[PDB]
RNA sequence: AGCUUGACUGCGAGCGUGACGGCGCGAGCAGGUGCGAAAGCAGGUCAUAGUGAUCCGGUGGUUCUGAAUGGAAGGGCCAUC
RNA sequence: UUGAGCCUUGAUGGAAGUGUGGACGCCAGUCUGCAUGGCUUUAAUGUUUGAUGUUCUAACGUUGACCCGUAAUCCGGGUUGCGGACAGUGUCUGGUGGGUAGUUUGACUGGGGCGGUC
RNA sequence: GUUUAUUAAAAACACAGCACUGUGCAAACACGAAAGUGGACGUAUACGGUGUGACGCCUGCCCGGUGCCGGAAGGUUAAU
RNA sequence: UUUUGUAUAAUGGGUCAGCGACUUAUAUUCUGUAGCAAGGUUAACCGAAUAGGGGAGCCGAAGGGAAACCGAGUCUUAACUGGGCGUUAAGUUGCAGGGUAUAGACCCGAAACCCGGUGAUCUAGCCAUGGGCAGGUUGAAGGUUGGGUAACACUAACUGGAGGACCGAACCGACUAAUGUUGAAAAAUUAGCGGAUGACUUGUGGCUGGGGGUGAAAGGCCAAUCAAACCGGGAGAUAGCU
RNA sequence: AGGGUGACAGCCCCGUACACAAAAAUGCACAUGCUGUGAGCUCGAUGAGUAGGGCGGGACACGUGGUAUCCUGUCUGAAUA
RNA sequence: UAAGGUGAUAUGAACCGUUAUAACCGGCGAUUUCCGAAUGGGGAAACCCAGUGUGUUUCGACACACUAUCAUUAACUGAAUCCAUAGGUUAAUGAGGCGAACCGGGGGAACUGAAACAUCUAAGUACCCCGAGGAAAAGAAAUCAACCGAGAUUCCCCCAG
């Protein structure tokens, strides 16, 4: 009696993985009360697929946009900039919108904070290139150009 | 009547022998349980009574599939 | 008392005695052995009781057999329990 | 909880000083860890494998109550309570077993038996 | 009171009383391969078995043997 | 007939007539007989059907050895001067007979065993429901009232109406004797006898079925029978007996 | 062939050999119609609580034997040309 | 088919017939009480009692038909539980009982033989039980053979006591 299983389950479970479990247990429990299934060959192909149709297939059509920056490999038009200050140095911060300013044109537009590095974000020269949230795991690269007005 | 519902098994006749060799008729029969299964197929419980192997049957081919039978070969169920 | 293993193995003319199953006696033949200088004697014990058919099975021996064939199991044969 | 195996992190095969439990410690050691300060003899886990014990429920029992079939002391489904992997039943197995069964239990013999004999 | 209807009515059976022993109820016990049923619409002041056999005065010793009850060491011991 | 022996006073038969016991099948061997003869002969089946076909096969012409094997020899043993069993006599197939084997095997006969049925219209026990017990005695408890006690106790009348209580018909039984005993009768008649409000007695119907019932227990009863009913079947049981 | 007829019948009777016969209902054959029904080729598939095993019985002429083969009450349980 | 007829004991009576409706024989139909599977309920067989539909110049009542059980199907209904199942009614089909042997299967003795007796035998016999056909069963190889080959099942003779 062996049988694979649906939902979690105690000291076996895994949502589908191939148990071998005490006849009872299973036809007096597991099954008729959904929890598992005879390992009927029929399937372990049938819940084996599943375990190719996702497992590789979908973690698979994952990628689809490389680091979702293709064709944005040689920076962005510099529109404006995202400010500055102190006389020479840097005073001004990034409102709860402003790292789009410059990249404000480019992919498509949209306005949140999605802050990375919890810092008091570096006042220096200005062209940085980190990351930000791009994705689950992927990044960007782009620049960023002052106004001289 | 014990008879195994869905393997069909009732009861025997043999001997016994004794160490002197001794035939007294006898019965060999079967190990019966009526059981409560749950069919899902049917949301509800059919009670066969059923023999190990009965059991081991339904285990392997599937009750809906035992119950296939029966229905298709008279039986209440 | 000395030396010994004839308390041998294969056979056996010819007799006894039994309804039978069987038991018994036997010179002589072959091989091989003991004692004797030798002629020779020895196939247990002066003789006559001291025993249990067949079956089943054990043990050793032996290619006799051995169900397609080679083997083997089982069977036979000899010995024996 | 517990007998035994494997996987491991501590025992046999970023210095010196102001400071600690357990010890076959060659009989008098030194350690094995505890703080700091410019393939084979050893302890706990993850476990794999059997034993013992709690409890659980979900097979199974219900000759408790109720609902419906149903104007029904059967049965059947259903609910609830108690019990509960026990009890019970099938196969196998040891014991018991004139309760029941089939038989056996000799012959010679100055009748038979006893005695004696074979 | 009962009994051998058809050779035995008794000193035999039975009897109220007594004891022992089983039984917590789905009772023990009994009919029955089972279902079902009696026991009992009873529940230990009840129900079963065995014996004794009104009542009076009483009922001693023996537990080796047989039988029965109890015993969570060891010995021996079946399937497996 | 059985017997050592039977007029025997041992068995059997009243007499007569009819019936009434060594058969049949298949094998197998021997004798007789017929055919063919180192050969004889087919079976099933076919059929042109008592022919003819069909030689599958069986027996015989070769044995010895457990056997392999050898072969008029072979086995025994290393081998036998030898020994055992063989080589020197014709078979086979019908037919008739004699024996045997298997079958009921010459005819009749048990007590019994097994299987399936039929029986509680007799009887045992129980269940339901109905009926019966002339007549005559004894006179428990309780009750009243007197006497009685401090009050209870107690006590006398009366009252009451218990009881597997008494006597005794019906009714139920069945202790003795005589009769009967090819009876009136397969268990009674007659004269006596026990119970007779009870553990009584009886009607109707019901239920319990054979290793079963029921049994106040005799192995009693279960349809004139019971240490295991009756009927059919196994069945022509078996019968070293008569 | 046989039977009967006043005793034994080829030629008296009824028959027998032989040759003939059905409006109807049916039997069986064939030839057709109706409802069906599936036919032929190519490409596939190819019988699991099964075979096997432990235990207990039973079937095989075979009485557990050295016992193959088969069925299965109980417990188990393959391979897949 | 016919010149004779109305079965027999068993006459007689009253009749029918003789060229086609006497009788007789055969094919098909009609009628076919009650009881019996028995079937509306019952029941001590041949008898008792119904319900529902009908139907009468006399539409009380009394005559005629249907109404058993089970199974498959279908329609309509329809609980605990709201769906759904169970259940319920109605309809159409079928079954039901009987009876030789032979057949297949389920169970399955004993006497007896072994000169006792338990393994063994009688025997898978008798007997009970179920089911079926004109036959039944069996059947087209996981069969034999034996290094050549055969080619399902059934039956007969041999092999061989
Ligand atoms: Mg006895
Ligand atoms: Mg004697
Ligand atoms: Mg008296
Ligand atoms: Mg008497
Ligand atoms: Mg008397
Ligand atoms: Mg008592
Ligand atoms: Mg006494
Ligand atoms: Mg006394
Ligand atoms: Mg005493
Ligand atoms: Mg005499
Ligand atoms: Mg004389
Ligand atoms: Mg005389
Ligand atoms: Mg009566
Ligand atoms: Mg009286
Ligand atoms: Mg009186
Ligand atoms: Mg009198
Ligand atoms: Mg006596
Ligand atoms: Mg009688
Ligand atoms: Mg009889
Ligand atoms: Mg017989
Ligand atoms: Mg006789
Ligand atoms: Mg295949
Ligand atoms: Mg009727
Ligand atoms: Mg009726
Ligand atoms: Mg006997
Ligand atoms: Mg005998
Ligand atoms: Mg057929
Ligand atoms: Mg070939």
């Amino acid at each position: 009696m062996q049988v694979i299983l649906l939902d979690k389950v105690a000291n076996l479970g895994s949502l589908g993985d191939q148990v071998n479990v005490k006849a009872g247990y299973a036809r007096n429990f597991l099954v008729p009360q959904g929890k598992a299934v005879p390992a009927t060959k029929k399937n372990i192909e049938f819940f084996e697929a599943r375990r190719a149709e996702l497992e590789a297939k979908l973690a698979e059509v994952l990628a689809a946009a490389n680091a979702r920056a293709e064709k944005i490999n040689a920076l962005e038009t510099v529109t404006i900039a995202s400010k500055a200050g102190d006389e020479g140095k840097l005073f001004g911060s990034i409102g709860t919108r402003d790292i789009a300013d410059a990249v404000t044109a480019a992919g498509v537009e949209v306005a949140k904070s999605e802050v990375r590095l919890p810092n008091g974000v570096l006042r220096t020269t200005g062209e940085h290139e980190v990351s930000f949230q791009v994705h689950s795991e992927v990044f960007a690269k782009v620049i960023v150009n002052v106004v001289a007005e | 009547s014990r008879v195994c519902q869905v393997t069909g098994k009732r009861p025997v006749t043999g001997n016994n022998r004794s160490h002197a060799l001794n035939a007294t008729k006898r019965r060999f029969l079967p190990n019966l349980h009526s059981h409560r299964f749950w069919v899902e197929s049917e949301k509800r419980f059919v009670t066969l009574r059923v023999s190990a192997k009965g059991m081991r049957v339904i285990d392997k081919k599937g009750i809906d599939t035992v119950l296939a039978e029966l229905r298709a070969r008279g039986e209440k169920y």
